[PDB]
RNA sequence: ACCAAAGCUAGCUCAACAUACUAAACAAAUACAAAAAUACACCAAAAUAAAAUAAAACAUUCACCUAACAUUAAAGUAUAGGAGAUAGAAAUUUUUAUCCUGACGCUAUAGAGAUAGUACCGUAAGGGAAAGAUGAAAGAAUAAAAUAAAAGUAAAAAAAAGCAAA
């Protein structure tokens, strides 16, 4: 007469479990870009002559 | 009806049930009906002088460790009498009869703190 | 402090008082069991810290490090070689920092190589005439040094600084027992000089 | 001391002494409001109010004046996993009223750090302009921005 | 032609997803025809992190050449692009190498477009951008 | 010093206190009984400090900074109880030859088992006790049953625990033909 | 594979232990 | 009446391990071992049971002959309650009789 | 298309051998109203088994029925029996040491009641359950593949007439 529904999906993590890894992650890369190149302004009229 | 896994404390009864909750008791009951709190029966804690004490509650992570070497009753004796008894025998002068000299104590029933008895709590 | 564990229990990489333990496997699970080898601990060779090679999988003949060992499910794992990729920052409506996990694998997928000629060896246990028991190589008969690798803690002994609660060395290893008959009562009320002349009564034990 | 069997008291005989006590105490911030002189503590169910009384004025040296004990009952309706009780265990609270006029507040014991919150507002900042950038154009109307044409 | 595993193997973990994610459920028909200018490699930049003791390298190659991509629905109907359209892009593709990794594979990291760039070809369909949604509580403003 | 419950004001904000490693038996003998002494209230006013902090960070509903002091301290604690408990072990069996610190006597209750029945102080003789008086130790002759029921089901327990262990054994050997 | 060795009655005499509670009356009688 | 969706592990089986080879090997040890020993002794099992067959009845009367000052106390009652039903079954009831 | 269906494991059962048989924990408290440190006592007790049943009834009788002598025979014999139902020996004979022990036993309505003597039901003695299923990895849940096969519904309410079919 008592039984109750299971399996609710529910994701939270905090600091404790986020720190508490006794491995660490082994990347393969890094976040992004560093140093990102900034293309000079003009391209598009330079890219028509190839010397 | 009633429970029977929960406790049986006091606070499970009728006024006329007061258990205690396993502190020892301190007095006894005088004679107008209060209650006479004997001062040899409260504890005294015997607190030592920690303001010279060079001494921390954590080690050094650095300090080395030792070999697990309980402490047995031959160790004890070898360190605390066997260095007499053979410097006595040398001389000449061993009594077997006579060992109280030693630290030995035939009786416990003499000293305050007993050993067998356990007079102590802590 | 240590954490009890019901008998119909797996093992899944993670630590079993952990929050995703938790919500891998609620209280009240209880799922098939795997059969494991058993493997004792003197015949346990593969250790944390080594260089191993992979037998069988994708990435079949690299070498990796290992990085964890569980002796429960004979599993051992090496840092970044038998991947799969996991996003790990969820969000409602933002995603990212797609990370390449990595499966454990067992000992008869995983073999020890020395680090002479890095070649894929077999690993046998040996007593040495010293009183010291260390691998011992078969194929090319040279011993394999125990891999070190650092505790799960973070510090090193080597660069240790003392705060304000710890001792100084010196004051944790001086030694100054002296073995004599008497107890730790006897003598705390000498040195602090407390005088007790009455004695106690006779006492009944039944 | 607690899980000791203390010596037998008869006419005559030896203060009773206890050289290392067993008993831990926690101070706890009062959840009611106290006046200023009364401090809130948490003791082992053994200890007495005459043994809170020489453990704050011997070990911490504390010019207490009241002690008033009680025994608070923890709660044994939450039910397991397998329909069996959870007991929280009982806990005896202690009010210590001090005597020389001292009066004792509660510290704050975590300060939050004004570079830490300004820490977390940058990194909030940032997640949200990750996601603000990562957002796909409603213009493109689903098409993916990888390729280039 | 959706092989996951040799996409992994080729373009690195910054650049799977960015490819991937919003094209597991489409039909892509993408062909190389022609290259009219060599890619050219425009600058080299390394970061070492002393705190694992690993240096990242990434080659900056500025690329402009001509594919044909036509990317289709799930319904199996045209969405971007017709097939035969030989259009001219310029990129800049950043790849990425791990140098104390003992293998090291060369990995496309980045994709770094010019702000200048032209707008993209423009979509068939017709595109909906609902005004800001209002409680009873708000009157519109319109801004100028 | 009602602040000895707390720590130093510098380090109540901050998310890590680091500390040193725990006390180790083979350093608690080397010290003296003063030392130990000393060393075991030096180490209760810092149990009593952690134990605080604990209750502090559950009731403001944050992680408490680096929990593992508690733990070294109640090692270090236990550590120099047990070197205490040794040597007064040590010289009550040099004196007097007995084990236990406690008198106690093997006795057979009315249910039939063999207990360790520790002996209380009283102030009278065992005859001349009310409540001891009506205790029994001895077993009537309706347990002899009940007490190899007992056997029986623990015999059953083993038997069924062995054969147990043996199929296991012989699966674990047919899943994996290693030989 | 090679069979075990063949079950054999061994013609020695066999003597039971006399101070064994376990071993039955009929091996201990004088008629054995 | 729903059955499995997927193949069970086929069973490997070897008619050529040692006991199936070794099936049997001394059963006619007497016959060809100059009479000594009986195939009665090559029988393992339950004491009451070596060389000897009968019905439930008589196999619960040599087991409470035989082994019943060793049997446990439940299983003695058992065993008593099983002879007296049998005994009553076996005696009283029955078509042919 | 929902509801749902299928795993192979947890473990059990029957025997052999066996040390020789009330396991581990027992710091303190536990037969004050158990788990309540502490006061001049009293403690202990035995006296046949009965009946349900069979004798087609039921009165004398009614094998086993919590007491050792096992096995092959004598033998279901001598005897005892409302001489009915049934009960039933003995004298006298046979029994060669150890390993060769596992399973033509069950696989979650089965096998122990057992995930457990727990929830729950009774004042108490006492009774007493059901409930597990992915994967090498869930530190692979913008998670992947097999059945979409019971009854019950939906997709898709019915059109004179009748054991509903031929
Ligand atoms: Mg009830
Ligand atoms: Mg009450
Ligand atoms: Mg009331
Ligand atoms: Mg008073
Ligand atoms: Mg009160
Ligand atoms: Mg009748
Ligand atoms: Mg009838
Ligand atoms: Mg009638
Ligand atoms: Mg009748
Ligand atoms: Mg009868
Ligand atoms: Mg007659
Ligand atoms: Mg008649
Ligand atoms: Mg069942
Ligand atoms: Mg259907
Ligand atoms: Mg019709």
């Amino acid at each position: 007469s008592e039984k109750e529904f299971v399996e609710h999906a529910r994701k939270a993590g905090l600091v404790i479990p986020h720190e508490r890894l006794e491995r660490p992650i082994h990347l393969a890369c890094t976040a992004g870009i560093f140093d990102a190149y900034v293309p000079p302004e003009g391209d598009a009229r330079i890219s028509s002559l190839s010397k | 009806g009633a429970d029977r896994m929960s406790k049986w404390t006091s606070k499970r009864g009728p006024r006329t049930f007061c258990k205690g909750r396993g502190a020892k008791g301190t007095g006894f009951h005088g004679r107008d009906g209060k209650f006479v709190q004997i001062k040899e029966m409260i504890p005294e804690l015997v607190v030592p002088e920690l303001a010279g004490f060079k001494l921390k509650p954590y080690v050094n992570y650095r300090a080395p460790e030792g070999t697990d070497t309980p402490l047995t009753a031959k160790q004890l004796f070898l360190e605390t009498a066997a260095p007499a008894i053979e410097k006595d025998f040398k001389a000449g002068t061993f009594d077997p009869e006579h060992l109280e000299k030693y630290g030995f104590e035939p009786t416990q029933e003499g000293k305050l703190f007993q050993l067998y008895p356990k007079n102590f709590p802590r | 402090s240590k954490v009890t564990l019901p008998p119909n229990y797996r093992y899944g990489m993670s630590r079993p008082g952990s929050l995703s333990d938790k919500r891998k496997n609620p209280p009240g699970t209880r799922r098939r069991r795997v059969p494991v080898e058993p493997i004792s601990d003197e015949d346990w060779h593969l250790f944390c810290g080594d260089k191993v090679e992979i037998l069988e999988g994708k990435d079949a003949g690299k070498q990796g490090k290992v990085v964890q060992v569980i002796r429960q499910r004979n599993w051992v794992v090496v840092e970044g070689l038998n991947t799969h990729y996991r996003y790990v920052g969820k969000t409602v409506d933002y995603r990212g920092t797609m990370i390449p996990s990595e499966a454990p694998l067992l000992h008869n997928q995983v073999k020890l190589v020395d680090p002479t000629d890095r070649k894929p060896t077999d690993v046998e246990w040996r007593f040495t005439e010293a009183g010291e028991r260390v691998r011992v190589s078969t194929r090319s008969g040279r011993i394999i040094p125990k891999p070190e690798f650092p505790r799960a803690d973070g510090i090193v002994p080597e660069t240790w600084i003392d705060g304000p609660k710890d001792t100084s060395v010196e004051d944790a290893l001086e030694k100054t027992y002296v073995p004599r008959l008497k107890t730790l009562e006897e003598e705390v009320m000498e040195a602090m000089g407390i005088q007790e002349t009455r004695r106690h009564k006779k006492v009944y034990w039944y | 001391a607690r899980n000791v069997l203390y010596p037998l008291y008869q006419l005559g005989n030896p203060q009773l002494r206890v050289f290392r006590t067993n008993f831990f105490i926690q101070l706890v911030r009062p959840g009611t409001a106290q006046p200023e002189d009364t401090v809130q503590f948490r003791i082992p169910m053994e200890m007495t109010r005459v043994d809170l009384r020489n453990y704050l004025e011997r070990i911490y040296n504390v010019p207490v004046a009241a002690v008033r004990t009680r025994v608070q009952y923890g709660s044994n309706r939450r039910r397991d996993h397998r329909n069996i009780r959870i007991k929280k265990p009982d806990y005896k609270v202690a009010y210590v009223q001090l005597a020389l006029g001292q009066t004792f507040t509660f510290p704050d014991l975590f300060p939050e750090r004004k570079g830490a919150s300004v820490d977390v507002d940058v990194r909030d900042q940032v997640l949200e302009d990750q996601r603000q950038k990562h957002s796909p154009d409603p213009r493109r109307g689903g098409v993916p921005g990888w390729f280039g044409l | 032609n959706s092989d996951h595993d040799r996409l992994h193997t080729l373009v690195t973990e910054n650049c799977f997803p960015d490819m991937v994610w919003d094209i597991r459920y489409k039909t892509v028909r993408w062909s190389f025809v022609e290259s009219l200018e060599p890619p050219q490699v425009v600058q080299v930049r390394c970061s070492s992190l002393m705190n694992q003791g690993n240096i990242y390298g990434q080659v900056t190659v500025r690329m402009h050449t001509r594919q044909t991509l036509a990317i289709y629905d799930r319904f199996g109907r045209l969405m971007y692009g017709q097939e035969d359209v030989p259009r001219d892009v310029l990129e800049y593709v950043v790849f990425e190498k791990h140098l104390v990794d003992p293998y090291g594979s060369w990995r496309m990291h980045g994709k770094i477009i010019p702000p200048w760039a032209p707008p993209k070809q423009p979509i068939l369909k017709t595109v909906m951008i609902p005004g800001p949604q209002l409680k009873p509580w708000e009157e519109f403003e319109e801004p100028q | 010093g009602l602040e000895e419950f707390f720590d130093d004001p510098k380090n109540w904000g901050e998310e890590k206190v680091k500390s040193g490693a725990s006390w180790t038996c083979q350093q608690l003998r080397n010290k003296s009984n003063e030392d130990l002494h000393k060393l075991w209230y030096v180490l209760l006013k810092e149990r009593n400090m952690l134990l605080t902090l604990e209750q502090e960070a559950k009731r403001q509903r944050l992680p408490m900074p680096s929990p593992e002091r508690l733990e070294k301290v109640v090692d270090s604690m236990d550590a120099l109880d047990k070197v205490v408990q040794e040597r007064e072990d040590a010289l009550r069996l040099l004196q007097t030859g007995q084990e236990k610190a406690r008198p106690g006597a093997w006795r057979r209750d009315i249910f039939g088992r063999i207990i360790w029945h520790k002996f209380k102080q009283w102030p009278i003789p065992w005859y001349l006790n009310k409540k001891y008086n009506r205790k029994r130790f001895f077993a009537m002759p309706y347990v002899e049953r009940f007490v190899r029921m007992r056997i029986e089901k623990q015999a059953r327990i083993k038997a069924r625990k062995r054969s147990l262990e043996r199929k296991k054994e012989k699966f674990l050997q047919e899943k994996f033909p290693h030989l | 594979y090679r069979a075990r060795p063949p079950p054999r009655r061994s013609q020695e005499p066999r003597w039971p232990d006399p101070d064994d509670p376990l071993t039955p009356r009929w091996q201990l009688s004088p008629r054995y | 009446f729903h059955v499995r969706v997927t193949l069970p592990p086929r069973k490997v089986v070897d008619r050529w391990n040692e006991k199936r080879a070794m099936f049997g090997v001394y059963d006619n040890i007497g016959i060809l071992g100059n009479f000594e020993k009986h195939p009665k002794e090559l029988i393992k099992g339950p004491i009451w049971l070596r060389g000897w067959k009968g019905n439930e009845l008589q196999r619960c009367i040599r087991k409470k002959r035989m082994v019943g000052n060793r049997m446990f106390i439940d299983d003695l009652h058992n065993l008593n309650k099983r002879i007296s039903y049998l005994y009553k079954h076996f005696n009283r009831h029955g078509k042919y009789r």
